[PDB]
RNA sequence: UAAUUGCGAUAACGAACGAGACCUUAACCUACUAAAUAGUGGUGCUAGCAUUUGCUGGUUAUCCACUUCUUAGAGGGACUA
RNA sequence: GACGGAGCCAGCGAGUCUAACCUUGGCCGAGAGGUCUUGGUAAUCUUGUGAAACUCCGUCGUGCUGGGGAUAGAGCAUUGUAAUUAUUGCUCUUCAACGAGGAAUUCCUAGUAAGCGCAAGUCAUCAGCUUGCGUUGAUUACGUCCCUGCCCUUUGUACACACC
């Protein structure tokens, strides 16, 4: 009775978003997948080599519901953290732009993000929509 | 205090002679009963003004019109 | 029981428990009595808590760290060292899975375990320090029950940092075995360690 | 129509704004329920004040909390004062006054101090010091 | 073990040569009219409880 | 009747607010729809700097505060009355922009 | 501490000497009183005249006072 | 006259107490907690009378509450320089007059519901009327008015409503406001004033200061009675309608006298316990009820009680 | 007493600087004035799911209403009541 | 606890006119950065400064180890007329002491210490610095004159550049 990305948990519905995602599997991912760090911030590449573009997908499908509209800059700034400069103290530095407009226009050409006025990316219909049911099953996921 | 910010007036200047400079400090506070705009006294003065007296008894009575 | 069902889901488990009797997460808190007299009136235990984490003033005044509650002053207590100076969120979560070793650990009540463990830590007389020309003595002087219960989780929290600095073992683990240990005094409590360490200097120094 | 009322609730930082309005009985922050708020272990201290007072009283309002600025902790207190505020003013505005005290009574027998809130703010930091009362370490030598 | 429970009633003064060390007026729960004085210390009210192992030590001011 | 917007600003308080009473009195009296005046945060130009002229002494350091208010109005009328109002309301200190737009 | 000074003193010695009948035993109405018959040019100080006054209104009902 | 149960609900001392004579069984109480709570009464052996309503929207201490007749307009002066009307269902501001330059001290109004007055520390009276025009602003008074009291004229609603007014120059104003002038004037007091009242037939007054004497003066032939010292401050002062009769709250506590003939009722004690001689909580506000079986008592611990009429014996 | 801060005593009396008072800032105001360069609610248009009312959103010339949160200005408040 | 994902929240402020500042958004690039535009003389735009510590789920595992990142080599960029005794930034590789610190000694009584980052200042470029700001937020006193000193009174003095 009423379902929204809002009303169901994120990590579980990111998850299951990332599992869907794969499942499907046209996402398109660029060749350097395994080479990046994510960041300049990071000094390791991420551990699940599998997964870890398409948790990447479904954090920013989330994130582009629940804002009005955002861009490579607002996503490197999220997904951006503390970069270890040695002896000296920790800043925080912006994540990789490269990948994260890959997997912006990635999202794009399956249909889930589009361009918004005034700049920016903005989540389309059948992106709301699907986004949607797969909110549901994760609601009534429950045996 | 701020009563010093609000009416002491001071200057400095520097006078030449044939020997080093000599510095003159001027510090003026002006009286509070005469200005013009602002407090017209110090923030520590209650002045109290005199009342006035009437007879108690007076005849308890009423008047008419 | 009586249930409400919203939209929102509330459920069950937290809506029957909380509703009935004001708890910890899920532990009775009626059915504790501290088990020895002297310690009364200073260890709280007569208001529940849900968490530990409260915004209550407690260092404005003389006592009011005697007013607040117990397992408050345990979280506080574990926070030490710069490492962790802030993180009293993550002590909130070690003081919880520290409790459910208890009970795991023993089928008794965890903050059962907790009274029992300062009530037989707490160093019964301490040794103080005169001027004295010379060999600048020391004379034993009993202690005031606060400082009593403070002194407690002082040495029990310092005892479960130190035994899991360099170890497999986890703080939770470590500060569960201790207090269990200092619960049953066994002579194994770096606590109750320094609690005997204490009375016999202070039976030596009288 | 719409018999709304609003308040607010303050920590360091946090303004939470609450709708409070007689509905189905409904309780959200940020357009999500409240249980799925994430500061994890304080899920309980949000709850305190619908679980205190009793789910009853709650069975006919939809609340919606607005919030904004100080970190997760400050978000999470802020909540508790708001859905307590919220709760008490609504009480005082429609409903009886033995009621609204009887809730007063046990939200001071428990309180912290929910109803009102904290006067402690980060006072100023001084020259001659990384902190706000410690000073640099001097060496005579 | 002869563990005695004490009562304060009074307190005395804070001596010791660093102050910490605080003068009371204890009685011991089981007569009214025994009372003797006691250093202690941590922090002191009126109405507590302490402990003592030994009850007949009868210090005075420390230097 | 043009619809235009008034801006001022200064850093005397007391002397901005009674040019702010003028306004917004004389446009009471020839009232346009009310347009009470909106009052913008004020900015605290903050500069801080070492007392000592040399570098020897305790490091004390010193702030000092410029404070700037700024408030708008907006009015809609002819062009002789926006002139009126715009030549007659002038003190020291304060700075009076006027816009079309 | 909350030791009042000479101008507090002063000030409701002088009020108390020459306003006795006017000047009643309660804080709010004596500091709109002070607010009033004297011409104080700061809110905190005239609370504290007020506060000083209202104690001095009290011991003159409990007694005579040298002062 | 024994004690019917005490009333609590309050943080500041209860200043004002009123009733309705269309509804007997409602109070309102005006206090220092910033507050008016509405009670409905019930005659429990303690809990005489139950919260039902409370009101708030003042930034400083209420002082009075007036209502009208059957009980749907209630106006509160508040030392904050309001006045505001309220109704007493769902609690919400039907009007507020703002104007005066300071405290307001007494607000009054009509027996038909069309004019209110307010006496202030302004050293001024406004008249308005019910929708919120100032309708005249008198003078006269060079010192604190103390309260002002409306007197209601003959029969068949005539075409003349009176007015009285203490004021602390020791002065009293009785006006008409048919086209607002002054008629009369009383001198006699000793000393400073606070509180008169006006009989319900509409022709008595009687009026009360700092020293305890009681001064009672007639309109219809415009003269003085006499004076009675309470030996004490007294406070407040109600006339007991049917009966007829002068409750004076003083203090030390309530002294209740009869006017008919002139002999003093009863010197009302209330108990009380944990507190020293030097530091007897006194008296603050009395108000009667519909038809004046029972008087209402506000003091100065946060406390309302009520003694009811009853033979002695 | 934080304070030659006061009570008092008194060959001293009456004063002055300093302290305090003062000024700025941080706290409270569902009391005033307001405000698409801060917001909120409703109304239109529109998107999902549920559809049974609803829930989450978006929307500048869609207006309307308000100032609780945000800003200020004028005040109030604590004076150890 | 390090790392890897996700969750995800501040406040103080600064910014271009005859100059070229803060930069959104789009695209190229592993990255730093570059390019095409846009907004802002500023509660409007940068900027909700989506900060970090934290929270959750996972890898590691008491191993100087995935702790630690000094010292080195090679390359790619930016600022600048000019970077060679590397301006800085980034990438890969090299992976040292350090296993909680002796005599001593500093600061601190509540939103304080401590942890955590951000803004501004100097600034073409360069923060491990300072000045402010917010985030998370303990313990232990509520005293004493023992050490170090300070104020007042009395007292002694062969001191007055005055106990050096
Ligand atoms: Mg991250
Ligand atoms: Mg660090
Ligand atoms: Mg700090
Ligand atoms: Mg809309
Ligand atoms: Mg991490
Ligand atoms: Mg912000
Ligand atoms: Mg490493
Ligand atoms: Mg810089
Ligand atoms: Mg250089
Ligand atoms: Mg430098
Ligand atoms: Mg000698
Ligand atoms: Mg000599
Ligand atoms: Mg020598």
């Amino acid at each position: 009775p009423g379902v929204s990305v809002r009303d169901v948990a994120a990590q579980d519905f990111i998850n299951a978003y990332a599992s869907f995602l794969q499942r499907q599997g046209k996402l398109e991912v660029p060749g350097y997948v395994d080479i990046v760090k994510t960041s300049s911030g990071n000094e390791m590449p991420p551990q699940d080599a599998e997964g870890w573009f398409y948790k990447r997908a479904a954090s920013v499908a989330r994130h582009i519901y629940m804002r009005k509209q955002v861009g490579v800059g607002k996503l490197n700034k999220l997904y951006g953290g503390a970069k270890s400069r040695g002896v000296r103290p920790y800043k925080h530095i912006d994540a990789s732009g490269s990948i994260n407009r890959k997997v912006l226009q990635a999202l794009e050409k399956i249909g889930i993000v589009e361009i918004s006025p005034k700049g920016g990316r903005r989540i389309s219909e059948n992106g709301q929509r699907d986004l949607d049911r797969i909110a549901a099953q994760t609601l009534e996921e429950d045996e | 205090g701020q009563p010093v910010n609000d009416f002491i007036d001071t200057a400095t200047r520097h006078v030449l002679m044939r020997q080093g400079v000599l510095g003159i400090k001027v510090k003026i506070m002006r009286d509070p009963a005469k200005s013009r705009t602002g407090p017209k006294a110090l923030p520590d003065a209650v002045t109290i003004i005199e009342p006035k007296e009437e007879e108690p008894i007076l005849a308890p009575s009423v008047k008419d019109y | 029981f009586t249930p409400v069902v919203l939209a929102t889901p509330i459920p069950e488990e937290v809506q029957q428990a909380q509703t009935e009797i004001k708890l910890f997460n899920k532990w009775s808190f009626e059915e504790v009595e501290v088990k020895d007299a002297s310690l009364v009136d200073y260890v709280q235990v007569r208001q529940p808590i849900f968490v530990a984490h409260t915004a209550g003033r407690y260092a404005n005044k003389r006592f009011r760290k005697a007013q607040c509650p117990i397992i408050e002053r345990l979280t506080n207590s574990l926070m030490m060292n710069g490492r962790n100076n802030g993180k009293k969120l993550k002590a909130v979560r070690i003081i919880k899975h520290t409790l459910d070793i208890i009970n795991v650990l023993t089928d008794q009540n965890p903050i059962q375990v907790v009274v029992d463990a300062i009530t037989n830590t707490g160093p019964r007389e301490d040794t103080t320090r005169v001027g004295g020309g010379g060999a600048a003595r020391r004379q034993a002087v009993d202690v005031s029950p606060l400082r009593r219960v403070n002194q407690a989780i002082a040495l029990l929290t310092i005892g479960a940092r130190e035994a899991a600095f360099r170890n497999i073992k986890t703080i939770a683990e470590t500060l569960a075995e201790e207090l269990i240990n200092a619960a049953k005094g066994s002579s194994t409590s770096y606590a109750i360690k320094k609690k005997d360490e204490l009375e016999r200097v202070a039976k030596s120094n009288r | 129509a719409v018999p709304s009322v609003q308040t607010f609730g303050k920590k360091k930082s946090a303004t939470a704004v609450a709708h409070v309005k007689a509905g189905k009985g409904l309780i959200k922050v940020n357009g999500s329920p409240i249980t799925l708020v994430e500061p994890e272990i304080l899920r309980f201290k949000v709850y305190e004040p619908l679980l205190l007072v009793g789910l009853d009283k709650f069975s006919n309002i939809d609340i919606r909390v607005r919030v904004t600025g100080g970190g997760h902790v400050s978000q999470v207190y802020a909540i508790r004062q708001a859905i307590a505020k919220g709760l008490v003013a609504y009480h005082q505005k429609y409903v009886d006054e033995q009621s609204k005290n009887e809730l007063k009574k046990a939200f001071t027998s428990y309180d912290r101090t929910l109803l009102i809130a904290d006067s402690r703010r980060p006072e100023p930091k001084k020259f001659g010091g990384k902190g706000a009362r410690s000073r640099f370490q001097k060496s005579y030598r | 073990t002869p563990v005695t429970l004490a009562k304060v009633i009074k307190v005395l003064g804070r001596t010791g040569s660093r102050g910490g060390v605080t003068q009371v007026r204890v009685e011991f729960l089981e007569d009214t009219s025994r009372t003797i004085v006691r250093n202690v210390k941590g922090p002191v009210r009126e109405n507590d409880i302490l402990v003592l192992m030994e009850s007949e030590r009868e210090a005075r001011r420390l230097r | 009747i043009i619809k235009i917007r008034i801006t001022l600003t200064s850093t005397k308080v007391k002397q901005l607010e009674n040019v702010s009473s003028n306004i917004v009195k004389n446009a009471e009296q020839h009232n346009l729809v009310k347009k009470g005046p909106v009052r913008l945060p004020t900015k605290v130009l903050k500069i801080s700097t070492r007392k000592t002229p040399n570098g020897e002494g305790s490091k004390t350091w010193e702030t000092y505060e410029m404070r700037i208010h700024k408030r708008y109005i907006d009015l809609e009328a002819p062009v002789q009355i926006v002139k009126r109002i715009t030549q007659i309301t002038i003190e020291p200190g304060v700075d009076v922009e006027v816009v079309v737009a | 501490g909350r030791v009042r000074t000479k101008t507090v003193k002063r000030a409701s010695k002088a009020l108390i000497e020459r306003y006795y009948p006017k000047l009643t035993l309660d804080f709010q109405t004596n500091k709109r009183l002070c607010d009033e018959i004297a011409t104080i040019q700061s809110k905190r100080l005239r609370n504290k005249i007020a506060g000083y006054t209202t104690h001095l209104m009290k011991r003159i009902q409990k007694g005579p006072v040298r002062g | 006259l024994v004690l019917r149960g005490t009333l609590e609900g309050h943080n500041g001392w209860v200043t004002s107490l009123a009733t309705s004579a269309g509804q007997p069984n409602l109070l309102l109480s005006a206090s220092r907690d910033k507050t008016l709570i509405s009670w409905k009464l019930t005659g429990d052996d303690q809990k005489f009378g139950v919260p039902v309503r409370s009101f708030k929207g003042h930034s400083h201490i209420v002082q009075d509450c007036t209502l009208t007749a059957d009980g749907a307009y209630a106006l509160s002066a508040s030392w904050d320089k309001t006045l505001r009307l309220w109704d007493v269902a769902t609690g919400e501001t039907y009007q507020r007059f703002v104007g005066h330059k300071s405290d307001v001290m007494s607000v009054d109004i009509d027996k038909k519901a069309s004019m209110i007055i307010s006496g202030s520390r302004d050293k001024t009276i406004k008249v308005w009327t019910i929708k919120g025009q100032c309708l005249a602003t008198l003078l006269g008074h060079n010192d604190w008015v103390s309260q002002v009291r409306v007197v209601p004229n003959e029969k068949a609603d005539d075409d003349s409503v009176t007015i009285i007014s203490a004021g602390n120059d020791k002065m009293v104003k009785a006006w008409n406001l048919n086209q607002f002038q002054i008629e009369a004037d009383f001198i006699g007091h000793n000393s400073n004033i606070n509180t008169l009242t006006a009989s319900p037939d509409g022709t008595l007054i009687a009026s009360a200061g700092k020293d305890g004497e009681i001064m009672l003066w007639n309109l219809a032939a415009k003269k003085a009675m006499y004076t009675l010292s309470a030996q004490d401050e007294v406070f407040s002062l109600a006339f007991s309608p049917n009966r007829y009769w002068l409750a004076a709250a003083t203090a030390t506590g309530i002294k209740v006298f009869s006017l008919d003939p002139q002999y003093l009722v009863d010197d009302l004690r209330p108990e009380f316990a944990g507190y020293s001689k030097a530091a007897e909580p006194h008296a603050v506000s009395l108000a009667w009820s519909a038809d004046g079986q029972t008087l209402f008592a506000g003091y100065t611990d946060n406390v309302i009680r009520v003694w009811q009429v009853m033979t002695a014996n």
